[PDB]
């Protein structure tokens, strides 16, 4: 009378873990700051330090 | 002459003189000036002298000119009575210099002039200063006029020496300074004393004759003394506070000071540049809230100057420090302009913004009304500047609460007319940043809760927390004061219009990342409104560009052509060469690219596309060409996904040149290349930091667009491990942002994966979560509140609708999934043309051609295959020949874009019309396989090849062979493309020949111009012409006639070196024991091994294996019996003898004469070649089959080759390779008598033995080349520490063999186990399952795998089939890694009995010796343990045969 041995059944599908490469994860990273707000010279002074002959 | 003739004869000299000029004369000068010298004897008489000598430089008009003109200086030095007529004389001796502009002078016949000049003036000044002179008004004035008249000459002369001067003639200009600096303090002094009129008019010239003077230098590069030129006048003018000249231009004040602040800033100076702006301000005191600007912008620009040369302290000079006593209006007015040039630099100065931003709060009285409004102004400006960098250090003020404090502020003040606009403007803005600073709250409070560690249902209903009617409904009004603001078409007159730009575009970026894709449209009409009230037509181009890009991610492509157009015209009017430009350039090509690509010109699309793809502008380091990029990637991703006889040849050859050869492909780069942005943004030396902030809220929306291609695209694909990675990784973020409407898109994208994968309850568990969150989302036929307006919301609600129904299918309900169908079907219309007028009444047009075609046509598309799948079942010639040719005609309509529901919608038919008719199916499976081909959807593509190989066969033997071999393991072959593309991009990364040919091996597209089964056949008979020798393969396929079905008849295909495929179709659908009936018997068997495992009564649950083992034995017997019967010599070796070709010959005529059709010689080769084991029954059912009219005579003919072919010897060097169906893999086939003695493998598809090959041919593969070493072994024994059984008898013999290093007991690391796998020719792993925990998937495809893997786990060779999707499991990522043989068990096995299978195999193999084949003695091994069917016939292996070395 041979005594029971065990059985660890295993699903080959519990294997996968939902786990992108890390070029492409984007949720873990801290999207923390609002890095301000430029507004272009409207004016380019540029282009205002000329005046050429002693015009009358 | 006497005194009082005397001086009459001065007066007529001088007019003699003047008479002599009044003609330009010269002789009669002459006849004057003999008149003049009869008149010698005078005062006069010096004076008639310098005018002769003006008379004499006049007709010379050089080195004497220069002499003579010093000469009448020193002549009228000594005059200046005398000095009365030596002006006279001058004035004369001046006309003949003003006629002397020859522009050739020298800095010394300019100083003689300056000498001559400077001697009038002293003469003029004195006669000026006389009493007379001043007392009568207009004589002062016209000495006055003279001097400055003087002076203009003389600044001419400079200015014209200063043309003249040139690099060289640098030190001449260098002389010239002691005159001009000179020049300036007469000048000055001239202004003393004098009448406010004269004064300002006079202050005017003075300024312009220093201006001219000053810019002289300062055009040469000599500040210094350009600033000595204009230091007086820029003291005097700063000095005199009081406004005593109000009408003096600001024009011309403003260029001497604007001059001097250069001159010193060009040379550092910074301190003295700043009080010169203190200066210059001080002059333009009671000035205009305009012309106090331009000072303020050299202000910001000495301070950022300032700063680069570490000049601190500058900063530390402040304006309201320095201008200390100034009204507080203007002073506030001051700091606020202070603010916005800050706002225009591009160098980090938060913390000035921040600095000026408490003064003004400082400043700014709360008391007044009017100073609420500068308070609510001033806070959402440090509101602004706190959601950035928030300041713990200074103010005590939250940056949530500075903007709710503004709001009220701003709820309390009450305009008159003039300023509601300004009012709209700011109050719209509070609401923005208020959204803003809300949203980065939420952010930190998931940064801290997610921190919270010390040593998802509920999560997403408490994310919902009914927030989303606060936060949305303060941008929906925010958009509305900013249309009240503009749609007037007066004049806006607000603060600045670029802040409402600015604020605009983030805006619509913030609209795009909520979902609300109409109101970005709006908000972006409202800012090319503005833009063309601002002259800036980058904005507009930008702005049309945008609107284009909105609208094709819409449906209607017609209102994108417009705007396209819109966006060259703006482009028209832009610099060019300016990266502006090009890229607003590359965005309308790119746009026109996909307009073609949706008005079905494709070619045209694709030129456009390569011509975008090769320029060297897409590549340079920006974000906004990263941007780019990414829309790139998401067309060159659309036009892949398009059949090839849309395109053409080289056309599809250039276009998969370029580095991405599947949209699967080009997805994963879009969305990698978004996350390489992100790393840029949430952090340069700030040259791109123009655009970061509406970047920021760009690069999200682009991410969960990305994510929702990427996730709609490899579901529909059947890899569904990979779409749900994506969609759980924009879930995340998604609950991070706290958006409802894209986690309800994720979510019903998340329960559709887990629909593909048959999991009813997670399906509705998210079904549950989507409908919580839509219930949230309304506010609460032709409006249904806010889901109706909505285009994203109906598109949610739909694929609720549709998953919804494929559930209540799965489980079997019919009526109520076909009604929900039927609810799909009258959804998508109703919601396009909704979307449609929605459109049309936002962008203001007439008559949109054509309804949108967005998501809606897809899955429209996909419920009419849903609803054509289920007629099948239900076949009552009814609703099923009314729904398929609706759904064909639709699908139909819409040619290049929805194929795979076509090549579906066709499959359908064909098996509908199945039960001349033959070749109709043929051609329609055609249409559709040639539909899919180029992108398969791995479950279509089997039922699709299967049904087309066994229409067409033994009639066109090669094409049935290739549709067979197309059928199996689709899924690991874009598995493996998508591995191959990553490891092409690591190796060009860390610095592939074999990489590349391995791509075009598994390519889908590397296929030659044809018509419908002639370039797949040549690329086949190419691969059939790659096998290696002494291999054979059998495809073993299930063709299936229903899909979700099982099915009976078994496709065999073999496949040979230098023989034609032989296939052949076995009909096991009335043989009593079916094939279906085999696998429902296995999973008996598997499920009561488990439900016996429990009972604890030793002799039961020994009975009870048994019994199983007997059932197991029974079973394989009847795969080899009943399931193959007479046709299973396919499976055994070919005779290297002659005999079987011979008999095959005779045969062949022999039996073509009995009736056989399609005779073949390599068939009865094949079926020869084992004719030693050949039973009378099945050379029976063989000739019975083969040759149904004549067969008795068939049969004894076969009798007779067989008794003359009796004795035989298979070959020695053989192997075989067995490629299984998804369904067919489970069964033990290698344990069937005939193949015990055989060497048998498994591979996924038959391109990885020509990948094995072409490894095999280059290297990186030692053991299937070289051999296994005894030594160089890792293993693993009881890791998790159960078995211990196992764990003594193995740890005594495993630590016994030499050179094995491995645990026992403990859990190896990662880092062990990647060494193991990579290091090792041997990783025996004696434990639970197949590694798993430490070892996954994952982690050993992105490994290199040297070693033989002998995984002696409970199913760790098997592979899960769930739903009409393929086997997954880790040997499938062991043998895309390389792993040249994979043992492992198939079903759940025991413990000491396969710890006794363990020790036999590895006691015979290691031990043998060298060169010892291991499937040898995975079979010798296979009868040690006690059940030997059971637990013996678990064992499989995959890949090639394997020796010790």
């Amino acid at each position: 009378y041979p005594e029971i041995e065990k059985f660890f059944p295993f699903n080959p599908l519990d294997f996968e873990s939902f786990d992108l490469p890390e070029e492409h994860q984007i949720a873990h990273l801290p999207l923390s700051g609002v890095p301000l707000m430029i507004l272009d010279e409207e004016r380019e002074l540029e282009k205002l330090f000329q005046l050429g002959p002693p015009s009358p | 002459l006497s005194p009082q003739r005397a001086l009459c004869l001065l007066e007529l000299t001088l007019e003699h003189c003047r008479r002599f000029c009044w003609s330009r004369h010269h002789d009669k000068a002459i006849s004057a000036v003999e008149k003049a010298h009869s008149y010698l004897r005078t005062n006069l008489a010096p004076s008639l002298q310098l005018c002769q000598l003006g008379v004499k430089l006049l007709q010379v008009g050089p080195q004497a000119v220069a002499k003579l003109l010093i000469k009448a200086s020193a002549v009228l030095s000594k005059s200046m009575p005398p000095l009365r007529a030596l002006y006279e004389s001058c004035q004369f001796f001046l006309s003949g210099l003003e006629r002397g502009t020859k522009r050739r002078y020298r800095l010394d016949a300019i100083l003689s002039l300056f000498a001559f000049l400077g001697g009038y003036c002293s003469l003029l000044q004195q006669l000026r200063d006389d009493g007379v002179y001043g007392g009568s008004s207009k004589q002062q004035q016209s000495f006055l006029q003279m001097y400055f008249q003087g002076l203009h000459l003389y600044t001419v002369v400079v200015y014209d020496f200063a043309q003249g001067c040139q690099i060289v003639d640098l030190a001449d200009l260098t002389q010239l300074v002691d005159s001009c600096k000179s020049t300036v303090v007469w000048m000055l002094e001239a202004l003393e004393g004098l009448s406010g009129q004269e004064l300002t008019d006079h202050m005017g010239m003075t300024a312009s004759y220093t201006s001219n003077l000053a810019y002289s230098f300062y055009s040469h590069k000599l500040y210094a003394e350009a600033c000595a030129i204009s230091e007086p006048l820029c003291q005097h003018l700063g000095l005199v506070k009081p406004g005593t000249y109000p009408e003096v231009p600001p024009e011309k004040l403003h260029r001497c000071f604007r001059l001097q602040v250069e001159s010193l800033k060009k040379l550092g100076k910074q301190a003295q540049g700043c009080k010169m702006v203190i200066l210059w301000l001080a002059a333009l005191q009671p000035c205009s809230p305009e012309h106090m600007a331009e000072p303020v912008t050299f202000w910001v620009r000495v301070k950022m100057d300032a700063a680069r040369a570490g000049d601190k302290e500058l900063q530390l000079k402040t304006l309201r420090d320095s201008l200390s006593g100034w009204d507080p209006e203007t002073l506030a007015l001051l700091l606020r302009e202070e603010l916005q040039a800050y706002k225009a630099v591009r160098a980090d100065t938060g913390q000035e913004r921040f600095n000026i931003i408490c003064d003004l709060l400082e400043l700014s009285p709360e008391e007044t009304p009017a100073g609420a409004w500068a308070r609510a102004t001033h806070l959402v400006e440090l509101a602004q500047v706190l959601c950035y960098h928030d300041f713990t250090q200074q103010t005590n003020c939250s940056a949530l609460d500075a903007i709710r404090e503004a709001l009220q502020l701003l709820d309390s003040v009450r305009p008159e007319a003039q300023a509601r606009d300004q009012l709209l403007d700011d109050k719209a803005q509070a609401l923005l940043w208020l959204y803003i600073c809300t949203l980065e709250a939420k952010i930190q409070e998931g940064i801290e809760r997610d921190r919270r560690a010390q040593a998802f249902l509920y999560s997403n209903i408490a994310f919902n927390l009914a927030a989303d009617a606060a936060q949305s409904k303060c941008l929906d009004q925010a958009l509305a004061l900013w249309k009240e603001l503009l749609t007037k078409g007066q004049a806006p007159a607000v603060r600045c219009l670029q802040q409402t730009a600015a604020s605009l575009q983030i805006l619509a970026a913030l609209y795009q990342l909520v979902a609300k894709p109409m109101q970005a449209l709006e908000v972006l009409l409202l800012l090319r409104i503005v833009s063309e009230r601002l002259k800036d037509h980058s904005k507009a181009a930008g702005s049309s560009c945008h609107i284009t890009q909105l609208l094709l991610t819409l449906g209607c492509p017609s209102y994108a052509q417009l705007h396209l157009e819109e966006a060259a015209s703006s482009l028209k009017h832009l610099d060019q060469t300016t990266d502006t430009y090009l890229l607003l350039s590359l965005t309308c090509d790119l746009l026109r690219s996909q307009l073609y690509w949706t008005h079905q010109k494709v070619t045209k699309g694709v030129s456009l596309l390569l011509s975008v793809l090769r320029d060297p502008a897409l590549q340079k380091s920006s974000k906004a060409w990263y941007l780019l990029r990414v829309q790139v990637l998401q067309l060159v991703a659309a036009y892949l996904s398009l059949p090839s006889n849309n395109l053409s040849h080289s056309l599809w050859e250039q276009l998969c040149a370029q580095g991405w050869q599947t949209p699967e492909i080009a997805l994963i780069d879009s969305h990698k290349l978004l996350r390489s942005i992100i790393l840029l943004l949430m952090g340069t030396s700030f040259l791109d930091y123009g655009e970061n902030l509406v970047q920021k809220w760009q690069v999200l929306s682009e991410v969960l667009s990305c994510s929702e291609k990427l996730v709609c695209h490899l579901g529909r694909l059947g890899s569904v491990s990979e779409a749900k990675a994506f969609c759980l990784e924009a879930l995340k973020l998604t609950t991070k942002l706290q958006i409802p409407r894209q986690c309800a898109l994720f979510l019903v994208l998340k329960g559709e994966l887990e629909l593909a994968r048959n999991d009813i309850d997670l399906c509705q568990s998210d079904l549950q979560q989507v409908l919580f969150l839509l219930e949230s989302c309304t506010e609460f036929p032709t409006c249904d509140c806010s889901l109706c307006a909505s285009p994203v919301l109906t598109a949610v609600c739909l694929r609720w609708v549709l998953v919804t129904a494929g559930v209540r299918l799965a489980m079997g309900h019919q009526a109520q999934g076909l009604d929900l169908l039927q609810v799909v079907l009258k959804g998508c219309p109703e919601a396009a043309e909704r979307l449609t007028q929605a459109l049309q009444a936002s962008l203001n047009h007439k008559t949109p051609p054509s309804l949108v075609p967005s998501l809606l046509d897809e899955i429209l598309a996909q419920a009419y295959t849903l609803l054509a799948l289920e007629g099948l079942n239900q076949p009552s010639n009814e609703s099923l020949q009314k729904v398929l040719q609706s759904g064909l005609k639709f699908v139909a309509a819409r040619i290049p874009h929805l194929e795979p529901w076509r090549a579906s919608l066709l499959l359908i038919w064909a098996l509908t019309k199945l039960g001349s008719t033959l070749d109709s199916i043929c051609d329609s499976l055609s249409v559709a396989f040639r539909g899919i081909s180029h992108c398969p959807p791995s479950g279509l593509y089997a039922h699709l090849c299967r049904f087309l190989a066994l229409c067409l066969g033994h009639r066109d033997p090669y094409a049935t062979a290739f549709l067979v071999t197309e059928s199996v393991s689709i899924t690991c072959r874009h598995q493996l493309l998508t591995h191959l593309h990553r490891q092409l991009s690591k190796a060009q990364k860390h610095r592939d020949v074999p990489l590349a040919r391995i791509q075009r091996l598994f390519s889908f597209r590397a296929l030659e111009s044809g018509h419908f089964p002639q370039p797949e056949k040549e690329s086949f008979q190419e691969r059939l012409a790659l096998i290696p020798s002494g291999v054979t393969v059998c495809v073993l396929a299930l063709a299936t006639l229903q899909p979700g079905t099982v099915g009976n008849t078994l496709l065999l295909t073999r496949l040979e070196k230098d023989s034609p495929p032989v296939s052949v179709q076995i009909p096991t659908g009335q043989n009593k024991l079916h094939l279906r009936s085999v696998l429902n018997e296995f999973d008996a068997i598997q499920k009561a091994q488990k439900e016996n495992s429990s009972c604890t009564d030793k002799r039961e649950w020994w009975t009870g294996r048994l019994a199983l083992d007997h059932r197991m034995e029974v079973l394989i017997a009847s795969l080899e019996k009943s399931v193959l019967g007479c046709w299973k010599g396919l499976l055994l070796p070919s005779s290297e003898e002659p005999g079987p070709a011979q008999e095959a010959s005779r045969l062949q005529e022999l039996l073509q004469d009995c009736g056989w059709k399609y005779p073949d010689r390599t068939l009865l080769k094949i079926m020869l070649s084992g004719a030693g084991a050949l039973t009378p029954q099945d050379i029976q059912a063989l000739a019975y089959g083969l040759c149904p009219t004549q067969p008795e005579r068939a049969q004894e003919l076969l009798n007779e080759a067989v008794g003359r072919l009796q004795g035989l010897t298979v070959p020695s060097n053989s192997h075989l390779v067995l490629v299984l169906d998804k369904d067919l893999q489970k069964l033990p086939w290698e344990s069937m008598p005939s193949l015990q003695a055989l060497p048998v493998t498994r591979l996924p598809s038959f391109r990885f033995l020509l990948s094995y090959s072409i490894i095999k041919e280059y290297g990186a593969s030692p053991v299937l080349s070289q051999g296994v070493d005894p030594r160089s072994t890792f293993y693993v024994l009881n890791p998790h520490n159960n078995l211990s059984s196992t764990e003594e008898q193995f740890r005594a013999n495993f630590s016994s063999e030499a050179g094995w290093r491995g645990v026992v007991g403990e859990v190896p690391r990662p880092e062990q186990v990647q060494e193991a796998l990579t290091k090792h020719d041997l990783y025996i792993y004696a434990g639970h399952g197949a590694g798993a925990r430490f070892l996954d998937g994952q982690a050993v495809l992105r490994l290199s795998c040297r070693a033989v893997a002998l995984l002696f786990g409970c199913s760790s060779a098997a592979l899960a089939v769930h739903g009409n999707l393929e086997g997954a499991g880790i040997v499938l990522k062991y043998i895309m890694a390389g792993c040249p043989l994979f043992l492992g068990n198939l079903w759940d096995v025991t413990d000491r009995d396969i710890d006794r299978y363990t020790e036999a195999l590895l006691q015979g193999w290691l031990g043998a010796g060298p060169g010892a084949p291991l499937l040898y003695y995975v079979n010798q091994a296979r009868q040690a343990p006690r059940l030997k069917y059971l637990i013996g016939a678990a064992p499989i292996a995959y890949g090639l045969p394997v020796s010790l070395r």
